[PDB]
């Protein structure tokens, strides 16, 4: 589904853009932002490519931005 | 083998159970500064550069 029912916990959509208009960084990549959310570390969290996901159980699926002046941001995903 | 310490763990910690506890409180997500304190046992003696984690920054 491309939308969320609650907070997007089981959201396995293809949205890869933050609500700020920045393309999300690939989870499997550490450039330019280094993180500890390795797809192999959390394979049950659907950390595929650079799609916005919810690994910490936040209220909105987020992702890392591709800008050095922005660590991470939330993604504007619709609700079902 | 009680003496032979095998690498394979006997008990596997469940990550889902940790989520249910909510001990993280989204803190590790809000600020990664707490991770640095876990990585380094002690703080630097001189002025730490710190800076941001980037390729050109």
């Amino acid at each position: 589904e491309e939308c969320m029912h609650g907070s997007g916990e089981n959201y396995d959509g293809k949205i890869s853009k933050t609500m700020s208009g920045l393309e999300c960084q690939a989870w499997d990549s550490q450039s330019p932002h280094a993180h500890g959310y390795i797809p192999s570390k959390f394979p049950n969290k659907n950390l595929k490519k650079n799609y916005c996901r919810n690994p910490d159980r936040d209220l909105r699926p987020w992702c890392f931005t591709t800008d050095p002046n922005k660590r991470w941001e939330y993604c504007d995903i619709p609700r079902c | 083998g009680s003496k032979t310490i095998q690498e394979k763990e006997q008990e596997l910690k469940n990550l889902k159970d940790n989520v249910e506890l909510e001990r993280l409180k989204n803190e590790r997500h809000d600020h990664d500064e707490e991770a640095e304190r876990k990585a380094l046992e002690d703080k630097l003696a001189d002025k730490q550069e710190h800076l941001d984690g980037a390729l050109r920054y």
